[PDB]
Order: C-alpha cells, then structure tokens, then sequence
C-alpha cells in the first residue's frame, strides 16, 4: 500500500528532522560555554 | 474586545492630558518620555481595531 | 626537585584533559547534525525522474 | 559548573524557536521606532507645539 | 600553637560555609525560572505554519 | 493554498508600507534592504499563484 508509506515516510522525516534540532542546541550551548 | 480598545484609549487619553500638561510652560523634554509610553498603547489599540473589523 | 618536577606535569596534564572535552562534545553535534539531518534528503530526494521521492 | 550548563542550554534549546528580530528588521523596528518616536514624536512635535 | 592554628581553620571554614549556601539558592532559583518559565513557550509555539500551539 | 497567497502577499504588503516609507525622506539605502528582501516572498506568491490555477 504506497499511499500509507507516505504518512510512515513523512513521519520519519519528522522523527529525526527535531533530532537535528536537539543537535543544534548542543552546538549553539558550546558557543556560550 | 470593544471594552478594552476604549480603556486602552482612555489611558492613552489620559497621558494624553498629561501629554496635552506636559509642553504645558515649555516643559518639552518631559514630554519626550510621556509620548514614547503611548506608543506603546497605540500600537495595541491599531491591532484591536484591526481585529475588530475581521470579527464584524 | 622531584615534588616540583611532579606537580608541574600534573598541572600541564589537568589543562589538557578538559580542553580534549569540549572539541569532544562539538565533532559530536556536527557528526548527530550530518549524520540526522543528512538522513532526510534520501528519505525524500529518492531515486526518480525529479528525485521526487520515486513515489509521486 | 553543571548547572550552568543546563541553563545555558534551556535558555539557548528554545531561542531558535523563537527566532529573535533579524538586525535589519530590528534596524527597521527600531528605525520605525526611532523614526516614529522620531517621526509620530515630530508629529506631535509639530501637531501642538 | 596548635590550639591557634586549628581555631584559625575553623574561622575561615565556617565563613566560607554560608558564603556557597547564598549561592545555592540563587542558582536554584534561576533553575527553577528558567526550566519552569520556560515550558509554557513549548505550550504556546508549537510546531506549526506559524507556531500558533498547532492546533489553531 | 489561497489562504497562504494572501499571507505571504501581506507579508509583501506590510513590507510595501515600510518600503513605502523607506524612501520617505528620501531614504533609499534603507529600502534597498527592504526590497531585496520583499523578492523572497514575490517568488513564493507567483509559484503558490501559478500552482493556484493548476488546482483550478
């Protein structure tokens, strides 16, 4: 069924795309530190 | 929404007495800081009576 | 001689230690942010005629 | 010296997601502001000096 | 000479004790302002066009 | 897709006013920024306006 794979695509899109903003975080606290 | 757009005005009409007393003998510079508080109420005044026409 | 010769080794040795921390910590974030956010584009730029995904 | 950490992370884990004023639009915002308490200030200044 | 020097340790270390319990609260403070204070922006900017809490 | 046209054009539009007083006083370095900056929302109007007519 492609059509659900969308919605499973998408999602992992999503699942590591705020992953990336955790990431950023850390960089951007080692700026201050 | 209509209720706080006039108190709003009324504060800013009221700084706007002492605005109004504030050059009152030439005392511009006073004014200065009394004219730069109001803005900071006019500008939510012009965003409530923007949004009230889209609620009409 | 021996006490001063020691601690001076410790004291260059202790400098050390914490200046290799924080490159440690930062080659970290780079690798988790090529490494996550590189995983994307070949979620979404597969294999097609435009990369659109080979699913449209 | 850990704590410090945490903080600096809270207060910087969320300032993107809030993105502060670019420098040219607060040089606008504070060009309009300049200018309109420079400007609206004028205004004023003229309307009943 | 020992009953002077060890009442000389307990000056100092006695002044010193309630000089970190001044900071212990302060920095506790701050900690609970910026991890309490801070979860409401979570609540309100969630991720959305306009980070309008995405339900809107 | 309509209701982002017009927001992004507003966007533009907000723009416009302070690009309409950017040269206000004949200060046209200031709207330089401005304008080159109002381009980046025009090609998302005209790629959201001709994909509008497709869905027509």
């Amino acid at each position: 069924a492609p059509e659900d794979l969308l919605e499973r695509l998408l999602g992992e899109m999503e699942l590591e795309l705020i992953e990336l903003r955790r990431a950023l975080a850390q960089t951007i606290a080692t700026f201050k530190s | 929404t209509e209720r706080q757009r006039d108190a709003q005005q009324l504060i800013a009409q009221r700084w706007y007495e002492k605005a109004q007393a504030a050059l009152d003998r030439g005392n511009e510079q006073l004014a200065r800081e009394a004219l730069g508080q109001r803005q900071s109420y006019q500008s939510h005044t012009e965003a409530l009576g923007k949004s009230l026409g889209e609620q009409r | 001689a021996l006490v001063e010769q020691v601690r001076g080794q410790l004291q260059k040795l202790e400098r050390k230690y914490l200046e290799l921390k924080s490159q440690k910590n930062l080659y970290l974030a780079r690798l988790k942010s090529a490494i996550a956010a590189q995983k994307i584009e070949e979620i979404a730029g597969n294999l097609d005629n435009a990369s659109a995904s080979s699913l449209f | 010296e850990r704590i410090e950490t945490k903080i600096l992370e809270l207060e910087a884990e969320r300032e993107l997601l809030n993105p502060p004023p670019s420098p040219l639009d607060k040089k606008f915002e504070q060009w309009e502001e300049q200018q309109a308490v420079e400007a609206t200030l004028a205004a004023m200044k003229a309307r009943r000096s």
